[PDB]
């Protein structure tokens, strides 16, 4: 279910993001995204452990 | 060790079909046209701009 | 007069497809077991955001929306004639007490199927933008629950204040009001995606639980 | 001819290059703003005549429908997993064992 | 299976595989 989070962003699909706005704000778009998804796996990972 | 994926062949864009056209076709087109101190500006939208 | 809306008001949110999944969303909505008006006219409402309209039956007719009703705003004009629907977004000289006979006496185009014992439920949200219509025929406010799906979608963005309702006169009555507020349910849908019981989940605390746990059955023990 | 901005959201615009189909195959596609990537298939669920695509509990996008038709066509991601090598001690020997 | 391996068992109901155990 987290894959549906907006995580601050604009959109929450990679494809949408990247072909829709610049590459200056889309890095820091797609950083945002990529650090909210690395949280969500790692508090799943200790939480399996 | 690694991660086996199939790669996408080709690409589709699917889109609903092409209809209700502007009139464009006869503000080109039409049997004559308004003078320089009285033309007919004409509303244009809603329509494909094709 | 003033009565209870005692479980209508429920629309799909969106365009999607669901299968016996009990789904959340938080949109402009009508709580459940409000405080919905039975106007009756033989005037002038405000339309805060958007609002529910039901009426049984053919005297009743078409809608008017706007800011003003005045000559420097563009306001919709909905109307029916048993074969079609016309809207016509423009200014026009609005009247105080407008009704048509078909002289034009109350004073962007798209022709469609019209809308018209049978209950009908209308409802009309604006936001972004954006003026959405709801529709939905029931037979036998009598208690029941049912649906409401969209049909058309008007992309106008213009500012909407005011709400009025247009008649017809013979020459040779009762429709409820309710406004919406931002809340959420909790919708359960089916095998054939209609939905088929809602639940509010700011009215009660059996309902909020309810919400909360994302079910109806609640099992017995304590839930925070 | 004089274009206007800042009145409405866009209402009119030309065409979109419509395309052909694909069955059977991972392809990517785009369907009414909706992307993604599976593998096309005719599907036997019954959408009510409003709804453009539907989803299920875990929030995917796994059935759409074209604009053309009036059909669905199911979304289901195409073959993927992780790959696994069996083999003994280099020490013993070099042959080995591949694992899907 | 035994009536009550029958019993018990009968009574219990993307990037995400699931291995199967040995
Ligand atoms: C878009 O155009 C196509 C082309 O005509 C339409 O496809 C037709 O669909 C009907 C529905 O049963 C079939 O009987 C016809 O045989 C189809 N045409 C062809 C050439 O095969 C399609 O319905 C149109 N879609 C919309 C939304 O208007
Ligand atoms: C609805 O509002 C009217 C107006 O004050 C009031 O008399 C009535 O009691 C209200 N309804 C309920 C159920 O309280
Ligand atoms: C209903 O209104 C439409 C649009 O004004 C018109 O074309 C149609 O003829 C009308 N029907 C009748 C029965 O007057
Ligand atoms: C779904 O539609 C089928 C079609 O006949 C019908 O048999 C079934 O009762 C429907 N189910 C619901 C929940 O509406």
């Amino acid at each position: 279910k987290q894959l549906s989070s907006k995580f601050g962003a604009i959109s929450s699909v990679l494809n949408d993001i990247l072909s829709r706005l610049d590459p200056p704000e889309a890095e820091v778009q797609i950083d945002r995204l990529i650090t909210g998804r690395l949280q969500s796996l790692q508090t799943y990972v200790t939480q399996q452990l | 060790t690694s991660n086996f994926r199939v790669q996408p062949t080709e690409s589709i864009v699917r889109f609903p079909n092409i209809t209700n056209l502007c009139p464009f076709d006869e503000v080109f087109n039409a049997t004559r046209f308004a003078s320089v101190y009285a033309w007919n500006r004409k509303r244009i939208s809603n329509c494909v701009a094709d | 007069s003033y009565t209870n809306s005692f479980t209508r008001g429920v629309y799909y949110p969106d365009k999607v497809f669901r299968s016996s999944v009990l789904h959340s969303t938080q949109d402009l909505f009508l709580p459940f077991f409000s405080n919905v008006t039975w106007f009756h006219a033989i005037p002038v409402l405000p339309f805060n955001d958007g609002v529910y309209f039901a009426s049984t039956e053919n005297i009743i007719r078409g809608w008017i929306f706007g800011t003003t009703l005045d000559s420097k705003t563009q306001s919709l004009l909905i109307v029916n004639n048993a074969t079609n629907v016309v809207i016509k977004v423009c200014e026009f000289q609005f009247c105080n007490d407008p009704f048509l006979d078909s002289e034009f006496r109350v004073y962007f185009e798209y022709v469609s199927q019209p809308f018209l014992k049978n209950l009908r439920e209308f409802v009309f949200k604006n936001i972004d933008g954006y003026f959405k219509i709801y529709s939905k025929h029931t037979p036998i406010l009598p208690q029941g629950f049912s649906a409401l799906e969209p049909l058309v979608d008007l992309p106008i963005g213009i500012n909407i204040t005011r709400f009025q309702t247009l008649l017809a006169l013979h020459r040779s009555a009762a429709y409820y009001v309710g406004y919406l507020q931002p809340r959420t349910f909790l919708l359960k849908y089916n095998e054939n995606g209609t939905i088929t019981d809602a639940v509010d989940c700011a009215l009660d605390p059996l309902s909020e639980t309810k919400c909360t746990l994302k079910s109806f059955t609640v099992e017995k023990g304590i839930y925070q | 001819l004089s274009f206007e901005l800042l009145h409405a959201p866009a209402t009119v615009c030309g065409p979109k290059k419509s395309t052909n189909l694909v069955k059977n195959k991972c392809v990517n596609f785009n369907f009414n703003g909706l992307t993604g990537t599976g593998v096309l298939t005719e599907s036997n669920k019954k959408f009510l005549p409003f709804q453009q695509f539907g989803r299920d509990i875990a929030d995917t996008t796994d059935a759409v429908r074209d604009p053309q038709t009036l059909e669905i066509l199911d979304i289901t991601p195409c073959s993927f997993g992780g790959v696994s090598v069996i083999t003994p001690g280099t020490n013993t020997s070099n042959q080995v064992a591949v694992l899907y | 299976r035994s009536p009550i391996e029958d019993l018990l068992f009968n009574k219990v109901t993307n990037g995400l595989t699931v291995l199967p155990p040995l």
